[PDB]
Formats: structure tokens, C-alpha cells, sequence
């Protein structure tokens, strides 16, 4: 028991990934190319509401049966999503896959979006959004993408306020009809045999072929959105256009990430291997945090740093975070730093797959934006195959490129993008 | 393909071998390039006393600031540079320090571990700094109503005993603990017979134990040194503690009766029971159709922001209860419905209910072994608490034998007509009278 | 068959609610199902029902009816709620059934 | 004032200098109408350069004088008019502060036409900075400005405001004839210069509505 990872690709462009690891539990999923990215000023938040609508009645199963049915076999059903991808997955013990599958299939391909059900559901965007925004972390990221873009990616991941209660069954339907198309969907599935997961995708996945609505290109703006709100702690993020998914310059940044520092590895411990952390450390005296921020999207990406700090020290802390990026673009990168990083990155990657969830995510992410499974050795080969120069170049691209900044808290002492 | 039954059988066995110093080494070898190894210690605040309370926590803060063989900077740099993750914690009866790295470094890891538990530097200058840090973490944790509540629940449920103390300790203890007390704590508690080195991922049990024999030396002389100390029993008390602050936005309430303790088989039924009641929170999409009656009610009548059942076990005792968060004006109805559900458990559980509770429980146990850290956490605990590993195959066996009739009896036996322990914090005026609550403890 | 299909038209005129300008569905006793059904009606249908009913009550307090011209014709009576009410009842019966299981 | 007022002496806290940023804040809120305002550092109060802008204001157009009537004397209005077809509004925005000021235009328009409407408002400013100002336009304006000023004092409120504004940021009362002398004493060049200063200076923009078709400050 240990081998393979088959992956068919039906007539309509619907990719099917599969891996049997004989786990006592299965986890099937439907990855899709959809999100606030394909929203227009006209239907904003419709993707968010769609996310919360997963439990509404479908043409095959009712709101009631979905929840009762899944819970009956100790299953689960959830929808995770970024600005450009939406995953509908379910978990359960091996012996119930066929049962949980029905609802999964129904939810993604047969929604009904009954007006009343939809009307009652909307006041929920208000809640859902309120708990998310408890983390300042999420607020600035929203504004970041809004300051870093003029469209598509500039769209918020959480339905804007003015639109709560105004989304319509039409919009939900159109959004689904124009995006949930066989050529934009992948039916991944850990803990199952490939023939089985395939026979399913066939006889049942109705909404056939297409590519429907195509997202507008990700135009880069380079703006600065600031939020004065009193908070004793100031969260700031300064980024630049970075590499995109499947980009050669990607692996470069990812490595520059770890070199600068991307999250602690030792509990309550200091990060010495983190140039950025250590840099800021020598600058401020009070508590703070600083990390390398790095996002890779389909046709774009963002790269820079993120910093949490006491209001009166945001100045010194952000500058320090900068000087440490310039110092790195001017060849301030040892050949060893590049070696350490490469390991942290490989390990980080490798650990980030022990989770059933993490693995399924990994597998399906490829089978959707590719149709193939890059072997672990290959991804390893691609990572270390990054010169010390590539890294100092990535750094350069940042110190040079047009920067966009998003900050929030008591900005009374926070610098403006043009003072960096 | 393969059934749930078979997949359970084909799970690689957990190997356990004891050394001569009394240390036990256990592991579950998988085909994974990454792994987790750590030491789970049978120590915690319950082993502390009135004067060193908070030592084990103070020790947790130093465990990583370097050993004698390799100082702070050196230590951190060595772990970071290999891409390994170092973490740990300390509870009332259990402490742990574990690392996540590539199986390739399994031995270098083991060396680091043993260096940590056996050679903590306890730098005098460091202690004065962690002193200020811990004092800050106290103020932070003070604003976490959920933990403030469970602390209070212990403070009263086990009033006048060791289990009544928090893990972090007191402001005084923290302001005065000494290099000695910490040293003493370590020398007194971190000892082979009371420790377990568990590992999971791609590791050779044999390579592990070899690397173990090599770094876990300290071999005891007297009979005292290798005997595991039995703790004095903690008396449970039906009682309440009400910390009122109307200025807080929502109220927290936790209610619990005394549990059986790790070794008891009933814990299996208790967990099934908690599964029937389950949990909720305003972001559950199932909403009004959730199978949990309490959940449905909470939804239908806007009873709370959330609620959870729990069955916290300990060696000789435990806490079986529930905790909920509600607005000042719905505390009463929530409590009313909650206790109502407990009464249903004792008097009218359905085969349908248990049938579903069991599946939820199975998925739960399986979900606790999703990764190396969680599998390693299980091993460290199972050994420390059951003195062996209980495979999913066994759990499942036990879980499947549970039926309505059994749930009712077990629940009746632990819940029916018992004086519970209650902790309430926040704008709790609408929740009231121990007497009234005590009456919710009988007649369905 | 088209036998009682006549009886109906007879009863319909025998009943007499059409003299108030009310649709058959306007005369339903609002129990639990009917109440849920009404919540699902589209705004426009709902407001029309409302006026029809308020109008009927006003006629009833006045002890008058509508001129023969305004009477709803058997074949032009809109069963605007029957569709929703039918769904509401199935959903309910589903749950009832499932909760026994 | 004397034998009664007591909190006294000094000038206490002094405001920090007015640092210019030149940012662009956009507010997406659904509204069918999009309000947009593009400005640049203008002139301070008590400044000689003030009167120049005020006049460039009227030349470009600052508010209608005929009910429901079109504004022909308004270059900016007329410009935009030729650009869009649907209802809208456009005016010359001008604020004078102690140590700074702002100058530009403000435009209300249907969402889908904000693009054409704001562009038009711009082209009409550039066209003015390139000598697109008749010696007559400058004459008309100067009158509208003097009249506007003179009418804006018939109100007890308006008069007291006028009087006190000076006696505070000055300590003297500029006679009406003097303010008149200062206003017309503005060459046709001054006006085209003011215009220049705008087309050249760093612009800051504020907009709100269904900005789906509203241009970004860097697209102007």
C-alpha cells in the first residue's frame, strides 16, 4: 500500500486527479477557477455569498437533507477560496464516500438559489465578514490588493458592505453558469481509487464544457491606502509586483522570502536566520513583528514585507524593513543564506503536505492550473537551482519597482510610501 | 477499493522499547520525508506546589533559550538553519517539547531534544527577561474569556487542591521564582521514567532508539530515582464562581461534573455522548438543520454565539461539561436548553442519535492523526496516560460497542442528580442561582 | 375526468368569494404551511394579494360586493400560492419522515 | 470684550505646516452618480496669486447664474457638455487656506460617463493653460467675481463673516474699492499661468460612486 497518483482528463477538459493512500478517511474535492477576481463593479460580493450558499437547496438534495445527510455519516463539507480559486471539498470515512459525493456533486453543479433561501442567507455576509475582520491581518490585505491593482485582483474577498442584501439569485446563477465550467474545474480526491473517482466525474458532472467569462488582466496600480483607526498596533505592508504562478522568477522570490524571513520556527524564539527580523530588531526596542510577504497569482503576484508594531515605532520599524531589502538588493546575500533558505523552503514545502487538507490542496492546485503533477524531486530540483544572483535580482526588482502600500492603526507616526 | 475496516488494520504498528534508565521510546514509521520527534513529560502545574506554581511554565520559556553545550544564538541558529520547527507546551499534568524536521535529521534532532530537557542553561540574565515576558502574557491571556473561564472552572471544581491552579502560575510566584526553583523543578521532574521520546514520520525505530541510548544517559542509582510518583488525589466540589463585569460584551459560562480519568473505558461512551450534543458557532452553515438539537435550538432562538461540549481527562479525575458564549439576555434560555439536552442523554437517547454520534467520533479520532505532529502527540500521550498505544483499530472496536442503552447508563451515572461546578464571567445577571441550576440536573 | 371539472366551476360560483374579487388562494386559512408559503411569494404577488384582501374586508364591513363585471371568472382565477404551498408541505413531510428514521 | 473676556494671552498650540501629499482616495459605493474632484496645490489666503485663481475659477465656471439654464460663460461646463450626452455637472473648485489651498474641478456624472466627463474637464484645463483664454473671458469673469463678492454681503451673516474674516487674519478692513482694484488688476497671463500650475503640479483626486468606469489619477 503505497504507489502512484493517476490523473485523467475527460473529453470536456475536466481534469481528475487521484491518489489512494489507504487512509481510513477520504477527502474529495472540486477545485474551480472562480473568485472575486471575475466579479465586476456590478455584481461584487456575489462570489462571497456563493461561498456561504453551499448549504442551500439543490435540484437533487434539499437544504435539510444536505446537512442531515452529511452529518449522518460523520462527514463534513466546506468551501475555501482565494481571489481566483474556489474549492468545494468533503471528508468522511472510506465507507461513505459514495454518500457524501452526492451532496458535493449537487452543490457544485445543481444549485437552485431559491430567492427566499438567498434572501435569508444574505444578512449572514455581515456576520461572516465581522468575525474575519477581527484579525487586523485581513483588513490591510484587502486594502493592499485594492492599492496594488485597478481591477480583478483589486476586488475584495469579502462582500463589500453596500452590497449586502443586494446580491440576486440571477447573479449567483450567472456567476456559476459562466465560471463553473468543465474546463475550469478539477475533481481531485485523496483516499480513493482512480477508476471510481473517474466513473463519478463522468455520469454525473452535468454542467459541461466551456471557459465562460474570462477575468480582465491584472493591471497594476501602485497606490497607498491608509486606515486611521486608533489601534495601538500599526499593521503595514509594502509590496511590489512580483512573480506569478508557474513563473521562473517565482522560485527566486520564494527563496528571497526565506532569506529575509517568513515566519518563526522556534516558539517565542528570536529569528536569527531572518535578515528582515534581525534588521528591524536592531532598529526598534519594543515588541513588533516583520515578515517577507509573497503572493503568486495566475497573471501576477505581489512581493514585499509586512510589519506589526507599536504606533510610535512604525516609522523606525518600516524603514528598517526597507534598508534590509535594499541591503539585500546590493548583494547583501551570502551564498550560505541562499543555502539555508533553500532548505527551509523544501522542508516547509514537505511539511505542508502531511495534512490531508494540505496534500489535497497541493495535488488539485496543479491538476487545475496545469494538468500534471510535478514530482517532489522535480520541485526540489527547481528550488535549489536558484543562484545567489537570482535572489539579489529579485531584491533589486523590489527596490526599483513601483510600490503600493496598505497600513492601518494609529498612523500618526507611520511613513508615507513616498518617504521610503 | 479497500474498506475502512482494512485500512485500519494496515496501519503500521507503534513500536515501544524501554531503556535502562527507564525512558520509553515509541514511534510510528510512515513513508514520509518529513517527521516529528519530541519528548512528552509527565509533569505540569499539578505537580507544582503553592510556592513554585508557574515554574514549569517559566521553564517552558527557557527550554529554548539555549543549553549549556550551545548558548542561545548558537542553539536557535542551528535549528533554524536546518529548516526544523521547534515547539512545545505545558499543561496541568503533561508537558512536551517536540521538533518537526526531515527524517534525515532524526538523529541530530534527538540530540537537540535531550540537550534541551537535560541541559537547559537557565541563564540568570535570561530569567530576568522571561520574567517580564511571562508577566505580559498574563495580561494578554487575561483578556481571553474562554481561558479565564476554564481556569475559574478548575479553580472552583478542584478548589483547595493542586488541580485548582493555573498553568502559568501567579503574579507573585512569577515575580519571585529563582534560578534555583527552576533548576530544582527540572532536576525533580524531567526524568527518564517519567518521559517518553515519541517520533512519527519516516524514521527507523531502531535508528531512533540507538540515537536515544546515546543521548539519554543519566542512569539512576537508588530505587527512588526510577519510581514514578503517585499524586495525591484532588477533591471535586459542586460549586460556582461568578466573575461579573457588565462592561464585557458577551458572557461566558462553563458547567461540568466530575469525570472518570484516562484509564476508564466509560470515557469512550462519554465522548460519544458529547458527540450527540456536539458544538456550534454562528458560522456553521448547517444552521437550523444541524442534527444537534441544542445547535438547532441555539439557531432557532438565537441562543448563543457558540457552545462546546468537552471531556477533559486527567490521571485520577476529569471534567465532563459544556461551555457557551451568549448575550446577556439569552443566558438563561441557553442554559435551560443545554441542561435539557444533558437530561435527554440520561433518559431518552436514540439508537439513531448514537449511530450518528459514533460516526462523528470515528471521524474525530481519525482526524487527530492527520500529520506527524498530531500522531506523535498521540503516542506521547497514550504512553504517558494508558502506558501503551491504543490503535484506531481498537478505539473503533470500543466505539462500535456503544449503544443507546449504554449511553444512557453511563451519562446517568456521571450526570444525573450531581452537584456541578459552575464558572460564569461577564454580564451574567440573567444567569442565576446555583440552586436553580442544580435542579436542572434531574427529571428530563 | 371532465365530469367534476364542471361541478368545480359550479362550486366555485356557489362559494362566492369571487364576488369580493378574491382568488381561491386568497381565502386560505393561514395555518403554518400557508404562512411559510406566503413568505416566499414575490413582492408584487404579495402586495396584490394584500390589496385584494384589504379590499374584500372593506366590502365586507360595508355589506357590499363588487359589480358583476369585476367578479373573478372561474377560468381566470390565479392559483398563485398552490405551487409554493405544495413545496412547503413536501419539505415538511421530508423532515418529519427523516426525523423518525 | 475687555472688562469681560478672560481666557487670554498668547497663541498657544500652533498648527503643523500643511504638507502636500498628492494621493488618490477612491470610494466604491454603488451610487448611480459618481462625484469626482481633481485638484492641485493652489494659493494661500492673503496671497497675490489668490485673485489669479479666483478669476480662473469664474473663467472655467463656478456655479450657474440662470435657473435650469445652461452655462455658456462656463468653459468647463460647455466643454464637458460637448463631451457627454446625459445629465451631469462640473465646476471650478477653489479653496484658500492660511498656508495653502487647493484648485481644480469637481464633477457629478452618471457612472458610465464619468470617464468622458472627467477627461473633458481636464482637456478644458489644459486648453486654458495653453493660452485658451480670451482677454474678454478675463473681463466677464472679473465682473462675475465682483458681483458675486458684492452680493455675498447683503446677508447679515455674509457681512459679519466678511468683516470678521479680515479682522482675524489681518486686523484691517480692505475697502470694497480696493478689493475691486485688486481683482481686475489681473492680467490674461496670470490666468493662463494659474492654469499651467494645475496641468503641471502634482494632482490629488477624490472620487465616490460606481467607479467602475472612473479613471485613475494616472490616466489623466
Amino acid at each position: 500500500g503505497a504507489e502512484d497518483l493517476e490523473i485523467t482528463k475527460l473529453p470536456n477538459g475536466l481534469i481528475i486527479a487521484s491518489l489512494e493512500n489507504f487512509s481510513p478517511a477520504s477527502r474529495i474535492g472540486v477545485f474551480i477557477k472562480a473568485g472575486s477576481r471575475y466579479e465586476t463593479t456590478a455584481n461584487l460580493g456575489t462570489a462571497h455569498l456563493l461561498r456561504l450558499a453551499s448549504p442551500l437547496t439543490t435540484k437533487g438534495a434539499s437544504s435539510f437533507r444536505i446537512t442531515r445527510g452529511i452529518e449522518a455519516v460523520g462527514g463534513s463539507l466546506s468551501v475555501y477560496s482565494t481571489r481566483e480559486k474556489m474549492t468545494y471539498c468533503v471528508e468522511c470515512l472510506r465507507d461513505h464516500v459514495d454518500t457524501v459525493m452526492e451532496y458535493l456533486l449537487n452543490v457544485t453543479t445543481a444549485p437552485e438559489f431559491r430567492p427566499w433561501e438567498v434572501t435569508d442567507l444574505q444578512p449572514q455576509l455581515k456576520v461572516d465578514k465581522a468575525v474575519a475582520f477581527q484579525s487586523p491581518q485581513v483588513g490591510v490585505l484587502e486594502n493592499l490588493h485594492a492599492a496594488a491593482y485597478k481591477t480583478a485582483l483589486a476586488n475584495p474577498l469579502y462582500c463589500p458592505d453596500y452590497r449586502i442584501g443586494k446580491i440576486t439569485s440571477e447573479q449567483l446563477h450567472h456567476f456559476v453558469q459562466n465560471n463553473f465550467t468543465s474546463a475550469r474545474m478539477a475533481l481531485v480526491g485523496i483516499g480513493v481509487k482512480h477508476s471510481d473517482l473517474k466513473q463519478v466525474a463522468e455520469q454525473f458532472l452535468n454542467i459541461r464544457s466551456g471557459a465562460g467569462t474570462s477575468s480582465a488582466k491584472a493591471t497594476y496600480w501602485g497606490g497607498e491606502i491608509r486606515e486611521q483607526n486608533g489601534h495601538s498596533l500599526v499593521h503595514a505592508a509594502v509590496v511590489t509586483e512580483g512573480a506569478a504562478v508557474g513563473s521562473a522568477e517565482a522560485n527566486a522570490f520564494s527563496v528571497l522570502q526565506h532569506v529575509l524571513g517568513a515566519g518563526p520556527l522556534i516558539k517565542r524564539g528570536s529569528s536569527v536566520t531572518s535578515k528582515l527580523y534581525q534588521g528591524v530588531a536592531k532598529a526598534t526596542t519594543q515588541p513588533f513583528d516583520a515578515s517577507a510577504f509573497n503572493v503568486n497569482y495566475s497573471d501576477s503576484g505581489l512581493f514585499g514585507f509586512y510589519t506589526i508594531s507599536q504606533a510610535a515605532h512604525a516609522g523606525e520599524v518600516i524603514r528598517a524593513a526597507m534598508n534590509q531589502l535594499k541591503a539585500a538588493a546590493q548583494g547583501g546575500v551570502t551564498e550560505e543564506d541562499v543555502t539555508k533558505a533553500k532548505n527551509q523552503l523544501k522542508a516547509t514545502y514537505l511539511m505542508s503536505v502531511e495534512t490531508a487538507q494540505g496534500l489535497l490542496n497541493e495535488i488539485g492546485s496543479e491538476a487545475l492550473l496545469s494538468g500534471t503533477h510535478t514530482a517532489p524531486s522535480v520541485v526540489a530540483q527547481k528550488i535549489d537551482s536558484v543562484t545567489s544572483a537570482d535572489v539579489v535580482n529579485a531584491a533589486k526588482k523590489f527596490v526599483s519597482g513601483k510600490k503600493s502600500m496598505a497600513a492601518s492603526g494609529d498612523l500618526g507616526s507611520t511613513p508615507f510610501l513616498d518617504e521610503l | 477499493a479497500a474498506t475502512y475496516a482494512q485500512t485500519l488494520q494496515n496501519i503500521p504498528e507503534t513500536n515501544v522499547t524501554t531503556l535502562d534508565n527507564g525512558l520509553r521510546v515509541a514511534s510510528e514509521e510512515s513513508s514520509q520525508p518529513t517527521c516529528t520527534v519530541g519528548v512528552w513529560i509527565g509533569a505540569g502545574s499539578r505537580y507544582e506546589n503553592e510556592k513554585n506554581n508557574g515554574a514549569g511554565y517559566f521553564v517552558e520559556h527557557l527550554a529554548f533559550k539555549g543549553t549549556k553545550k550551545r548558548p542561545c544564538a548558537a542553539f536557535e541558529k542551528e535549528v533554524e538553519s536546518m529548516g526544523a520547527h521547534f515547539n512545545g507546551y505545558t499543561s496541568r499534568e503533561q508537558t512536551a517539547f517536540y521538533i518537526k524536521a526531515l527524517s534525515k535529521d532524526m538523529p541530530k534532532v534527538v540530540e537537540l531534544l535531550a540537550d534541551v530537557v537535560q541541559n537547559c542553561a537557565l541563564e540568570e540574565s535570561q530569567i530576568e527577561k522571561e520574567r517580564g515576558v511571562i508577566l505580559q502574557e498574563l495580561k494578554e491571556m487575561d483578556n481571553d474569556m474562554t481561558n479565564v473561564t476554564f481556569d475559574y472552572l478548575h479553580a472552583t471544581a478542584f478548589q483547595g487542591t493542586a488541580l485548582a491552579r493555573t498553568v502559568e502560575g501567579t503574579t507573585e510566584n512569577i515575580k519571585h521564582l529563582t534560578r534555583a526553583d527552576l533548576a530544582s523543578y527540572i532536576d525533580t521532574h524531567f526524568k527518564a521514567p517519567r518521559m517518553v521520546l515519541a517520533a512519527a514520520g519516516g524514521i527507523s525505530h531502531k535508528e531512533l532508539v540507538d540515537a536515544a541510548r546515546q543521548h539519554f544517559s543519566g542512569v539512576s542509582f537508588t530505587y527512588k530515582e526510577d519510581a514514578v510518583p503517585i499524586l495525591p488525589r484532588c477533591r471535586f466540589t459542586g460549586s460556582e464562581i461568578r466573575a461579573r463585569d457588565d462592561a464585557l460584551p458577551v458572557a461566558h459560562v462553563a458547567l461540568a461534573v466530575e469525570g472518570p480519568g484516562w484509564a476508564d473505558p466509560d470515557n469512550v461512551v462519554l465522548h460519544v455522548a458529547n458527540a450527540i450534543i456536539g458544538r456550534y458557532d454562528r458560522t456553521f452553515g448547517g444552521g437550523k438543520h444541524l442534527s444537534s438539537r441544542l445547535a438547532a435550538l441555539a439557531v432557532e432562538h438565537k441562543l448563543c454565539h457558540s457552545f462546546q461540549t468537552f471531556n477533559t481527562s486527567y490521571s485520577d479525575t476529569g471534567l465532563f461539561g459544556f461551555h457557551f458564549v451568549a448575550d446577556p439576555l439569552s443566558i438563561d434560555d441557553m442554559m435551560f436548553c443545554a441542561q435539557g439536552e444533558w437530561m435527554r442523554l440520561c433518559t431518552s437517547t436514540t439508537e439513531s442519535e448514537v449511530k450518528r454520534a459514533k460516526n462523528h467520533l470515528r471521524s474525530a479520532m481519525v482526524a487527530q492523526l492527520d500529520g506527524t505532529t498530531p500522531v506523535c502527540e498521540t503516542i506521547g500521550s497514550h504512553l504517558l496516560n494508558y502506558g501503551r498505544r491504543i490503535s484506531l483499530e481498537e478505539w473503533d472496536s470500543r466505539i462500535s460497542a456503544v449503544d443507546a442503552r449504554m449511553v444512557r447508563d453511563v451519562c446517568s451515572k456521571y450526570i444525573y442528580d450531581k452537584c456541578p461546578a459552575l464558572a460564569a464571567v461577564g454580564p451574567i445577571e440573567q444567569l442565576l442561582d446555583y440552586n436553580r441550576i442544580r435542579s436542572g440536573m434531574y427529571w428530563i | 375526468g371532465r365530469l367534476m371539472d364542471r361541478i368545480r366551476k359550479w362550486y366555485y360560483n356557489a362559494a362566492g368569494f369571487n364576488k369580493y374579487g378574491l382568488m381561491r388562494d386568497d381565502t386560505l386559512y393561514e395555518d403554518d404551511d400557508v404562512k411559510e408559503a406566503l413568505k416566499r411569494l414575490p413582492e408584487d404577488l404579495y402586495n396584490e394579494r394584500m390589496f385584494r384582501i384589504k379590499r374584500a374586508l372593506d366590502l365586507s364591513l360595508k355589506h357590499r360586493i363588487l359589480p358583476k363585471e369585476q367578479w373573478v371568472k372561474y377560468e381566470e382565477d390565479k392559483p398563485y400560492l398552490e405551487p409554493y404551498l405544495k413545496e412547503v408541505i413536501r419539505e415538511r413531510l421530508e423532515r418529519e419522515a427523516w426525523n423518525k428514521k
